[PDB]
C-alpha cells in the first residue's frame, strides 16, 4: 500500500500485484480475465515478443528470468491492474522496457493490449 | 559395465576397418578434434563429406555428435509435433538405430552388408575379447548380433560425459562460477526474448536441467538449395530434400521440408551451417533469420553470395508464426548473438574459436 | 477459504518445484453451463464496452468480449453461442457508423459471424435486454429500431445476413415466441403480436389494454422465452404477468410484490433489472426499497421473493449492497445474482437463503445487465 | 446523498445533480465538458430531438418544462454524471423517457452520447 | 469563492427572470492562450482514449478530443492547431488497424485533416510525448516506428499526406530541430542527428557517447522546441541538458536534482512526466520522493525546482497529492500543472509558491500526459 | 385617442368605399367571422382571393390578421436570420407599411392612386369629422396625409385586443382556468418536443409572455407550386415565388423560397394552408413535415391528391437541418397535433371548429 517502498515479493497470490513473478509486469494480470499465470484468455492472441526481468523468488531464494508476453487483440481487461518495475530500463533497452506493447508476433497482427502473462524462461544472470 | 561398453565403442569409433576400403572410421567424419564434424574439403567445400570410396559425397552437412545423446527418442507429442530422433530428418529413432547406417551407406563407409562388418570385427583379436566379454561368446560370428552390438557400443560411447561435458562458458556462468561479458549477456537476453528461444530451448517455460538449445522439434525455416553441395552429391538438380517427410512412416505433407532443430552447442566451431552446409559463417546463419522480419534491401541478400538467398528448396510449411516475429535483428543484436553462441562451445574446443 | 489467486500461486510453485513444463497458449473458456453468467457493461454510454463472461460457481472471470456503443447482448439459452448487436464509428465516436451483429463461439469466444446492418438501424438506448432478442431456435436475431419510427429489424444468424426491417405500431420491446413471431408493448396499453414473413406486411394483432394510462410498466421486464412468461412490474411493484406460451397473450392475475403497509411506508421497486424470474421455481424476485416515487432507477437493498402463482411472499432478503440489477441461474438451488452498477461488482447470492456467497469485482465502469442462459 | 430520498431541487449550482433543471437528466451535464447549461461543447453536434420534464424551480415557485437535448458525436464526457427521473416515464412514453439517446437530428448523423443540455421550453400545464 | 457551477446558476436565473432568449448552439472553445492545458488520458491501455482541453486559469474543461489506442498528442507551439497520431481498429480492439493523423482546429475542435499512415507504422507504447513530434514550422509531423526496426515516419501536414519512412540506427525519441532535422537517443549512448532531404537515406551523424551503459535516462525527457533544450533526467535524478539551438548537439554541464546526501536517503525522481522545463525562466521542475531504486514509475509527493544554468534548488513543494506528471505553462508567472493518474485530477499550482489554486477532477481513467503550447 | 384612432380604423376596415368599384373592404378578404381570412370561392377555391374588379386573383393565400399585431417589425438579427414584417415574404416592415398596399393594388382593392382614395374619404362626412379630429383640418385634402392616416388608423385597429384576445383554450389552460383533454396535452408535448417548436414557438428557450406560435423567421419548407392558384393569378408557368428574396433590398440567393413562419393561432379555422393555400386540411399541412422524416412511401404522397407532394417550387435553401429530424410523426401524434392546434382557436371562433 506504500507505493514508493521497496517491493516485497510473495509466492502466495498470483492475482495480487506483489506476486514474485510480476516483478516487471505492466498492465493487467491475465489470470484476472480468464487467462492464467502463463496462458492468455480466450479470444486474445499471444505475442511472441517479450520483455524480460530477473525476478527474485522468496521461496527457493532463486532468481528467475520472467519473459512477459502480452495477450493481444482485446481492449485492456480492467482487472487486477498492476505496474511493477523491478530492473525495468528505459525504452532504448527494449529487452527490459515495459511501457512497450509487447504484442509483436501475435496472431492476426493483434496489437491492442489486454493483459500480461508471467512465464519463467530460464535462470537469471 | 557401461564403462566397458563405452570403451568398446571408443575402439570402434576410430576404427577404419568398418569401412569397405578400410580408409575411414566414424572419426573421419565426426572428427573429435572438430567437435565431431568433418574438417575435410571436398567437391563442395566443407558443406558435405566424402565417403570411403574417395568420390561419393553426401547431400547433407555432417553434424556434431556432442550432446546428441540428450535428444529424446523419436516421437510425436500430444500437441501433434514430432520431436527427437537422429539425422537432420529424424529418420533414426535414436543413437542405437543411427549407428549402423554409416557403416552400410555406400556414400559413406560402404560396407556391403552386416556379414562384412562382422568379418572385419573377427580380424582383430582385441575385438573378439572386448565383444565377447560384453555380449557373450561367438557374438562376432553372428553378423546380426555383431552389427547390433557394434551399434550399441557406439551409442554408449556417444552417451559418455566426453560427448556432452557441459563445461562450456554458458554452463559455467549458469553454475555461478563466472559471468557473461556485457555482449554475451546481451546476446543471451536477446536469444531468450526474441524468436530464437521458441525453437532453440528445451522447454517452453521453467528451467531446463541440461540445456542443449534445441526443443528437438522439426521446422522448415525455408532454406534454399546448396547448389554445389547438391552438385557434388550427384542426387540430381531435380531432387528435393523434404527433410522429415523422408522418414519412413511420416506421410503428413505438413512435414515436407522440415528439419530437426540442431543443438546450438559448439555451433561456433561446426560450420558450415544448416542441413546442407549452405552458409559458411555463423553470422550468415543468424542473418538468414532477418529475411522474415527485416524490410531492408540487405535482408533478402545472402552476404556470402552477394545475391538473393534463393527460393526455399521447399516453399510450404514454413514456420511463419515463429519466424515473422515482426522484429528485425540489428547489427548490434546479431553481434551479441554470435558472442552468446560462442559461449556454447565445450571447454576442449575453446582453442578452435581462435 | 483459499482464494483462486492463492490456489494458482500454490500450483505454480509446485510446477516449478517439479520441473513440470507447460506450453503458453490461448485458453479455452470452460463449457458454457447453468452457472455461467454474463455481465454487460454499457459503461454509462461510453463508445466502447465490455461483457464479462463469468463462472458463477467459482466467481471467476472466464472470458471477455469487446463491444461498441450500447450493444445489446444476447445469449442462446442452449449454450451454443452468444451474440450482440453493436455499433462502431470510424473515428471513435464520430464518422461513419456501422451497426453489425457478431456471433461468438462460447468457448474460444472468437467471432464466427460478423453481419453488417444496413443504414445504421439500431435503437441507441440504455441497455434493455428485450430490445434485442433471439428467436427460440437461435437462427434469427430481432432488434428494435425507434427512428424514424418504431420498427423491428430481422437478422438471419444461420445464413449470416441482414434480412429486412418490419414496420410495427407505436410499440416497444421484442419478446420472441416463435421463429417468426414476437410481442411488443404498445403506447395504448395493449400488447402487439407481430407475425412476419421474408416479405409482405407483417400480421399485427393487439391484445386489449391491460393497464391504465397511469400505471407505468418498467423498461426491464423479465421474460423467460422457454416459459413464455412475461413478468412486467409497475412503478409500485404491482406485477403484470402475461403468459405467451399458447402463442397468444393470456393475462394472468396481477400480484403485488409489496404489502399495503409497505406501500403506505414508501416501499417501491427500483433499479435497472429490477425483476428476475426463475422458470423452474415459478418465482419472481423484485428489487425493492423505501424510496420516493420518482427514484425508480436508484439502487435497491432488498429483494423480495414471491410465488408467481399466489403472489405469496416467500422471502425478503437484505442484500447488504446497493443492487441495481438482479437475475438468477435457471438450475436448481439457483444463484441470485446481484449486480451493483456503483460497486462494479457482481454479488453472487444463494437464492434460497439470500446469503452472499462470493463476488466478482472490477466489472468495468457501470455494469448494468446480467444475462444467464436457461440451459435445462 | 440518500439516493432513495425524494429529490430536492436547488437553483444555485448547475453542475450538481440536484440543480432544479436536471430533474429528469440522464447522462452528463454539458457544462462539465466545455458546453454550458443550454449549449454543446465544441466538436459535438446538437440534437434536435428531446425528452421533456416539468421541473419545479425553487427560485420562483413555478414549474417549467425542460426539453433536454443531447450533444452528440463524442464519447461520453465522464464528467458530472447524473441520473434523475422526476416524472420520467417508461420508453413507451418516449417524450418523457430518458434512457433514449436523444441524438436525432444532430448534424452529420452523430448519435454518440456526450452530454445533455437543460433549456426551458415552456411553463408547466 | 463562487464556483463556476454557481455563477452559472445565477446567470441562468437572471436570464430567465429578465425573459432573455438565447439560441442553443455549439460553443467555440475560447481562443488558445498560454494557460490552455491539455490533459491526455491513455486510459491504462484502453482501446479509445480522451484528451481534455482545459482553461488553466479558470480550472475549467473547455473541450475534449477523442483518440484511439495510445495516441500521441502534439500541440503547435503557436496555438494554431493540435494534432494526434492515433490508432483504431475496425472492431474495437481487433481487426484492421488504421493508424492516422488528425489535425484539429483549436477552437471548434473540428478535425481539419485526417491523414492515413500506410502499413500501421506507429510505435504502440505508454505515452511518451517525444515519440511523435511537430517540426518547428508545424508543416511536418514525425512519428516513431519500432517494428520491425527503429524508424521515423514523415507526415506532410501541409499537403495532408504521408511521405515516407526514414531508416535510422538503434535509436529512440524524436526531437525536431528544423524542417528536415531531428535528433534521437541511441542505444550506444550517443544522440543521432537525422537530416532528411527529400529522397534516399537521411544523413546520420552521431554525437559523442554522453553517458555510460548503466546511467539510465527516463522515457519522458522535457524538450523545448523553441529553446532547443533537451532536458533528460536519469533514474538517480542526474539531469543531462543538451543544447540543439545551433543545429548540432552541444552538451551542457550535467547537473544533479537531488543532493548526494538526499540520494543516500532514497530520494529519487519517479513518475511519468517527471520533468518540466520553463523556457523563459530556464528552469527545471522534477517530481521526486523517497522511494526504492526500482519504483521509478510510482507517484511522487514533492516537486523540486532548480536553476537550469547552475543547478541551484529554487524550491521544494509538498504537492499535497500523489502526482505522476508535471508540466508548466510557458508564460510569465507560470502555472505548475500536477496530474495525478490515481486521482484523475489536474491539480493546478502556482509554479512560484507551489500553492494549490484549483483543480479539475474527473479527467478520464488514468490521465498521464500534460501538454501546453509555448505561445510567445 | 388610442380608442379613437382604432375606432376610425374600425370604420375604414369595413368600408367598401376604399375599392375602385366600391365592392370590397379589408373585411371582404379579412373577414371577422372567419378569423380575418377570406371565405369567398375564387377560381382556385379558397387558395387565393379575388380583387375588386371581380376578376383578378392573387398568387398567395389571404392570411389571418389575428395576432399580426404581435409580429416584430421586419429586421435581420445578429445570427443573420431575417425576422418579422408583414406579408408572406415580409416585404412590408409592419402593419402601417402594409395597410395602404391592398388599397392601390390592382389585383386587390384597385384604387388608381392615393388621390382617388383621398376623394373617397371626403365624400363621407363622418370621415371628415373622424380624420380631422385625429390628424388636423384638411388632412383629407392632402392625398399623402390622408392615405398615411388611413394606414395608421387601420394599423391601430388591428392592434386592439379584438384582433388578439388571447382567449383560446390554450390561453385558458395556461392561466389555470382549465385543463387540456388527454389528446390536446399529448399534442402539446409533441409540439414542444418535436421539430415544430424549432419554428412555431416565439423563443428558442424560456417562456413567452404572449405566445403566438411562430418565431417570425423565414424558412423554405420546400412546398410545391399550387398549380390552380398559380394559373388563376396569371403569373405564368415559368414564374417562381421567391418568398423573402422578393422583398426589395434582399439580394441574398439563400433567401429564395423562404416564407415567414405563420402564427398558428386560429390555424384550425383559416384553411387552406401555406403561402399558396396549397393544402386544404390541417392534417395535410402536418403530414407534409413527414416527407422529410419518414421512410415510408406514403410520406412522399400528398393525401389530398394521392400524387407526390411535388418538386419544391424553390429546390434550394430548404431548412433541412430542422426538417430532417430523423423522427416520423405517426398518426397518433398527428391527431394529437391537430387537437393541440385546435386549442389555439380564439373563443368567438370555437363555433367554426365544428365543420
Ligand atoms: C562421412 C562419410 C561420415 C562417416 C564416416 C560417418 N558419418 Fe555420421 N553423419 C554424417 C552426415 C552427413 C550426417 C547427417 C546425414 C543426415 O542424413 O542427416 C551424419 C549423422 C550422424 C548422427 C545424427 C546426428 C544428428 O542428427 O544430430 C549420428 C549420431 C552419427 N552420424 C554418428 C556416426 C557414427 C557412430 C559413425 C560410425 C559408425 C558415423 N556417424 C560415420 C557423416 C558421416
Ligand atoms: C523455429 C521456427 C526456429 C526459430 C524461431 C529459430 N531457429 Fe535456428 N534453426 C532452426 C532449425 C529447424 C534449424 C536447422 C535448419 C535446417 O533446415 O538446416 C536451425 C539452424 C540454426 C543454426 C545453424 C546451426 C547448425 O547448423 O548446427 C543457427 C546458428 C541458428 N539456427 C540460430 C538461431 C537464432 C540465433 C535464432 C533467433 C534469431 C533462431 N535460430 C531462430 C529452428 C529455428
Ligand atoms: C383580398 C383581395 C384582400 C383585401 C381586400 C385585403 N387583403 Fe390583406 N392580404 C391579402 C393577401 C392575399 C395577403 C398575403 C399576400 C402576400 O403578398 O403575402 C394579405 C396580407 C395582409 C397582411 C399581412 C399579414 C401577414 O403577413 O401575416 C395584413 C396585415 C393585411 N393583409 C391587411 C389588410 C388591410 C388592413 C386591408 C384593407 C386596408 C386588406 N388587407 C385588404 C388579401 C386581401
Ligand atoms: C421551420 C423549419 C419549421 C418547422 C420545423 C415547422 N414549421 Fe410549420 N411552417 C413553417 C413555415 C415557414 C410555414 C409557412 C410555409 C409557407 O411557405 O407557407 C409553416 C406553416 C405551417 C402550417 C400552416 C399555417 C398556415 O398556413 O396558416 C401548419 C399547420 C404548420 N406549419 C405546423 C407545423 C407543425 C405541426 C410542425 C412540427 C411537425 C411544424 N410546422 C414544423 C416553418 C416550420
Ligand atoms: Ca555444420
Ligand atoms: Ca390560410
Ligand atoms: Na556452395
Ligand atoms: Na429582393
Amino acid at each position: 500500500t506504500d507505493p514508493r517502498a521497496k517491493w516485497v515479493p510473495q509466492d502466495n497470490d498470483i492475482q495480487a500485484c506483489d506476486y514474485w513473478r510480476h516483478c516487471s509486469i505492466d498492465g493487467n494480470i491475465c489470470d484476472c480475465s480468464g487467462g492464467s499465470l502463463t496462458n492468455c484468455p480466450p479470444g486474445t492472441k499471444l505475442a511472441t515478443a517479450s520483455w524480460v526481468a530477473s525476478c527474485y523468488n522468496p521461496t527457493d531464494g532463486q532468481s528467475y528470468l520472467i519473459a512477459y508476453r502480452d495477450c493481444c487483440g482485446y481492449n485492456v481487461s480492467g482487472r487486477c491492474p498492476c505496474l511493477n518495475t523491478e530492473g525495468e530500463l528505459p525504452v532504448y533497452r527494449p529487452e527490459f522496457a515495459n511501457d512497450i506493447i509487447w504484442c509483436f508476433g501475435a496472431e492476426d497482427d493483434a496489437m491492442t493490449y489486454h493483459c500480461t502473462i508471467s512465464p519463467i524462461v530460464g535462470k537469471a544472470s | 559395465a557401461d564403462d566397458a561398453l563405452a570403451a568398446l565403442g571408443a575402439q570402434l569409433f576410430v576404427d577404419p576397418a568398418l569401412s569397405r576400403n578400410a580408409t575411414q572410421s566414424c572419426a573421419t567424419c565426426h572428427d573429435p578434434a572438430r567437435a565431431f564434424t568433418d574438417p575435410r574439403e571436398g567437391k563442395a567445400g566443407l558443406a558435405v563429406s566424402v565417403g570411403d570410396d574417395g568420390q561419393s559425397h553426401g547431400d547433407r552437412n555432417t553434424p556434431t555428435l556432442g550432446y546428441a545423446a540428450l535428444v529424446p527418442a523419436f516421437h510425436r507429442d500430444a500437441n501433434g509435433k514430432y520431436k527427437g530422433g537422429q539425422f537432420w530428418d529424424g529418420r533414426a529413432d535414436d543413437l542405437k538405430q543411427q549407428a549402423g547406417q554409416p557403416m552400410l551407406n555406400p556414400v559413406e563407409m560402404a560396407m556391403p552388408d552386416r556379414a562384412a562388418v562382422a568379418a572385419r570385427l573377427r580380424d582383430d583379436p582385441a575385438y573378439r575379447t572386448g565383444f565377447e566379454a560384453l555380449f557373450g561368446k561367438g557374438v562376432l560370428d553372428d553378423p546380426e548380433r555383431a552389427f547390433d552390438a557394434a551399434a550399441e557400443a557406439l551409442a554408449a560411447y556417444q552417451a559418455t560425459g566426453e560427448f556432452s561435458p557441459f563445461d562450456s562458458k554458458y554452463d559455467r556462468v549458469m553454475r555461478g562460477e563466472e559471468k557473461f561479458t556485457p555482449l554475451e549477456e546481451f546476446g543471451y537476453t536477446v536469444f531468450i526474448t526474441w524468436n530464437c528461444r521458441l525453437c532453440h530451448m528445451q522447454r517452453k517455460q521453467g528451467v531446463a536441467e541440461r540445456e542443449t538449445f534445441t526443443n528437438f522439434e522439426y521446422h522448415n525455416i525455408g532454406l534454399p538449395v546448396n547448389e554445389t553441395a547438391r552438385e557434388a552429391s550427384g542426387l540430381g538438380a531435380d531432387h528435393v530434400d523434404h527433410g522429415l517427410l523422408a522418414r519412413p512412416g511420416i506421410e503428413d505433407p505438413a512435414q515436407s521440408g522440415r528439419f530437426k532443430v540442431p543443438s546450438l552447442r559448439n555451433v561456433a566451431v561446426t560450420g558450415p551451417y544448416m542441413h546442407n552446409g549452405v552458409f559458411t559463417d555463423l553470422r550468415t546463419a543468424i542473418l538468414f533469420y532477418n529475411k522474415y522480419t527485416s524490410r531492408r534491401p540487405e535482408a533478402k541478400i545472402n552476404p556470402e553470395t552477394g545475391a538473393p538467398w534463393g527460393e526455399p528448396e521447399v516453399a510450404r510449411n514454413l514456420s511463419l508464426a515463429e519466424l515473422q516475429s515482426g522484429l528485425m535483428l540489428d547489427d548490434g543484436r546479431v553481434d551479441a548473438l554470435v558472442a552468446f553462441l560462442e559461449t556454447l562451445t565445450d571447454r576442449r574446443y575453446e582453442p578452435l574459436l581462435e | 477459504q483459499e482464494t483462486q489467486g492463492q490456489a494458482a500461486a500454490r500450483a505454480a510453485a509446485a510446477d516449478l518445484a517439479a520441473g513440470q513444463d507447460d506450453e503458453p497458449r490461448i485458453l479455452e473458456a470452460p463449457a458454457p453451463d447453468a452457472r455461467r453468467v454474463y455481465v454487460n457493461d454499457p459503461a454509462h454510454f461510453a463508445a466502447v464496452t465490455q461483457q464479462f463472461v463469468i463462472d458463477g460457481e467459482a466467481g471467476r472471470v472466464i472470458g471477455m468480449i469487446d463491444g461498441g456503443f450500447l450493444p445489446n447482448p444476447v445469449v442462446a439459452d442452449d449454450g451454443s453461442f452468444i451474440a450482440h448487436a453493436s455499433t462502431v464509428f470510424s473515428r471513435i465516436a464520430r464518422g461513419e457508423r456501422t451497426d453489425y451483429v457478431e456471433v461468438f463461439d462460447p468457448v474460444t469466444l472468437l467471432p464466427t459471424a460478423d453481419i453488417e446492418l444496413p443504414d445504421a438501424p439500431r435503437f441507441l438506448v440504455g441497455t434493455y435486454p428485450w430490445m434485442t432478442s433471439l428467436t427460440p431456435d437461435g437462427k434469427t436475431l430481432l432488434f428494435y429500431q425507434f427512428s424514424p419510427a418504431p420498427a423491428v429489424g430481422v437478422v438471419d444468424l444461420e445464413g449470416k445476413a441482414f434480412k429486412r426491417m418490419l414496420d410495427v405500431p407505436d410499440c416497444y420491446h421484442i419478446f420472441p415466441t416463435a421463429p417468426d413471431t414476437f410481442f411488443m408493448h404498445c403506447r395504448d396499453g395493449s400488447l402487439a403480436k407481430v407475425a412476419f414473413g421474408t416479405e409482405g406486411t407483417p400480421e399485427i394483432t393487439h391484445t386489449e389494454v391491460f393497464h391504465p394510462e397511469d400505471e407505468f410498466l418498467i423498461n426491464h421486464p423479465a421474460y423467460s422465452q422457454k416459459a413464455g412468461r412475461l413478468v412486467w412490474p409497475t412503478y409500485t411493484g404491482k406485477i403484470h404477468q402475461i403468459d405467451l406460451s399458447s402463442g397468444d397473450a393470456k393475462f394472468l392475475p396481477a400480484v403485488e410484490a409489496l404489502t399495503e403497509a409497505e406501500r403506505a411506508d414508501g416501499w417501491r421497486p427500483g433499479g435497472w433489472q429490477q425483476v428476475a424470474y426463475h422458470r423452474a421455481l415459478d418465482r419472481i424476485y423484485l428489487l425493492v426499497d423505501q424510496r420516493d416515487e420518482w427514484r425508480h432507477k436508484t439502487a435497491s437493498r432488498f429483494v423480495v421473493v414471491l410465488d408467481a402463482k399466489t403472489g405469496e411472499r416467500l422471502a425478503k432478503f437484505e442484500m447488504g449492497h446497493e443492487i441495481d440489477s438482479i437475475n438468477v441461474s435457471q438450475d436448481e438451488k439457483p444463484l441470485l445474482y446481484a449486480l451493483s452498477t456503483g460497486d462494479k461488482t457482481l454479488y453472487i447470492h444463494d437464492a434460497e437463503s439470500g446469503e452472499e456467497l462470493r463476488s466478482v469485482n472490477q466489472l468495468g465502469h457501470g455494469p448494468q445487465v446480467i444475462t444467464t442462459a436457461d440451459m435445462g
